[PDB]
Parts: structure tokens; C-alpha cells; sequence
């Protein structure tokens, strides 16, 4: 009971990145970004998050990589709001997911994401 | 100088936790460094006193005297070494929750200071490269 999870380096967490086509959606407290000019990608979500009673607690932040390393995703709290709960990281996620793969996108979870809160089921991915 | 003042200050306080992270990280290092140095001594302190009262029992059904001394000198020893191997693991375990806290808080000043408009290169100012 009570850890914290990182998939993320402080490089990976801090790393500028830009949209092309920015669709920002908010979920509780929770500050869902990402690229809609993306499309027809393998796209990892990576996380970094405290557990506790082998639940998720907190989410740091979430960031959708490809294969290539190129950011096109973002679940983050809002700075100037308060916290957030178990449910809305997994709602959250599930925004992120059904928002990248309306674009053709083969979307998986990391490991641990997929030990404390998961989405999809997944599609097939382009050559 | 007013929501950058903001930023300015926020940014100077991941300085400090981090600071705070490397340094204990730093001092949770050594301990676990010489945690297992004294335990491997421990080891070997204990198959010696081993070898000790086994060269007692192997040639005690025949009857060499001066060799009961050592053994209670190494018992003294290891009883000794592994009281203060203990209290490593204890001041180390008390710097789990430390090190966990500060690494997330640092995790979410630096997030945080990116929302606010902190690009990657001004992260890495106040992180030190």
C-alpha cells in the first residue's frame, strides 16, 4: 500500500511539444490534451502515479508517446484548481483513448496503467 | 512581476525539493551501501563461529584452550555489528517515505510549472541540467 509509479523520466515529463490541431477537453480536474492532426500510429500511454490500497490515488501526469518518442497526448491536473479523484483519471483516459483512435489510432497503456486503471481493449496497428 | 513572480517562485521551490530529493537520495545511498557491507560481514562473522565451537565439538569426545576466547570475542562482535546493521535499516526505513514524497512533489512542481507556461529548457535550469 501507498507507492509511486513513474513510466516517465524527468526529460519525458518536462519535454516541450506541440499541437497541430489542439483538442483540450476537461474531465473534474483534470486538463485532457491532444494532437488531432495524429493518425494511423501505435501510441503508448505513460503515466506516472501514486497507489494506495492497491488502487490509484493521485495521477502526476499521463502523456501519449509513439513509437518514435513524439508526444501527441497529455493528461494533466489544472495548476490553479484542486485535486482530482480515483474516477476521473479513468474517465480521463477514456476520453483520451476514444479522442486518438477516432484518428485510426492504435492506442495501449503502459503495465502499470493497466494495473490500476485501464481503458480499451485495443485495434490493429498500421505498417 | 506579478503571475511570472508566480512562476518565478514556484520555479525556485522545485530547486529546493529537488535539492532535498538528491541529497537524501544521496544519503539513503550510503546506507544501503553499507547495509549489505556489514551484513556480508555478519555472514562471515557467523559460518566463523561456526568453524569455531565445530573445532570445540570435533575435539572435545578426545579430550586447544585459549580458542574459547575467540569465539566469544567474534560473538561479541557479531551481536555488536549486527546491532548497528539494524540500526542502518532502521534509518533508512525511516527514509522511504521521504524520499516517495519528495519524489512525487518535485514530480508535481514540475508539472505544474510546465501548465504555467515553463517551457523544457526552463525546467531543466532550476532541476540543474
Amino acid at each position: 500500500a501507498s507507492r509511486y509509479l513513474t513510466d516517465m523520466t524527468l526529460e519525458e515529463m518536462s519535454r516541450d511539444w506541440f499541437m497541430l490541431m489542439p483538442k483540450q477537453k476537461v474531465a473534474g480536474s483534470l486538463c485532457i490534451r491532444m494532437d488531432q492532426a495524429i493518425m494511423d500510429k501505435n501510441i503508448i500511454l505513460k503515466a506516472n502515479f501514486s497507489v494506495i490500497f492497491d488502487r490509484l490515488e493521485t495521477l502526476i501526469l499521463l502523456r501519449a508517446f509513439t513509437e518514435e518518442g513524439a508526444i501527441v497526448g497529455e493528461i494533466s491536473p489544472l495548476p490553479s484548481l484542486p485535486g482530482h479523484t480515483d474516477e476521473d483519471v479513468k474517465n480521463a483516459v477514456g476520453v483520451l483513448i476514444g479522442g486518438l483512435e477516432a484518428n485510426d489510432n492504435t492506442v495501449r497503456v503502459s503495465e502499470t496503467l493497466q494495473r490500476f486503471a485501464w481503458r480499451s481493449s485495443n485495434e490493429n496497428g498500421r505498417p | 512581476g506579478s503571475k511570472e513572480d508566480s512562476v518565478e517562485a514556484v520555479g525556485a521551490q522545485l530547486k529546493v525539493y529537488h535539492q532535498q530529493y538528491q541529497d537524501k537520495s544521496r544519503e539513503y545511498d550510503q546506507l544501503y551501501e553499507e547495509y549489505t557491507r556489514t551484513s556480508q560481514e555478519l555472514q562471515m562473522k557467523r559460518t566463523a563461529i561456526e568453524a569455531f565451537n565445530e573445532t570445540i565439538k570435533i575435539f572435545e569426545e578426545q579430550g586447544i584452550a585459549e580458542i574459547h576466547e575467540s569465539r566469544t570475542k567474534l560473538e561479541q562482535q557479531l551481536r555488536a555489528q549486527a546491532s548497528d546493521n539494524r540500526e542502518i535499516d532502521k534509518r533508512m526505513n525511516s527514509l522511504k517515505p521521504d524520499l516517495m514524497q519528495l519524489r512525487k512533489i518535485r514530480d508535481q512542481y514540475l508539472v505544474w510549472l510546465t501548465q504555467k507556461g515553463a517551457r523544457q529548457k526552463k525546467i531543466n535550469e532550476w532541476l540543474g541540467i
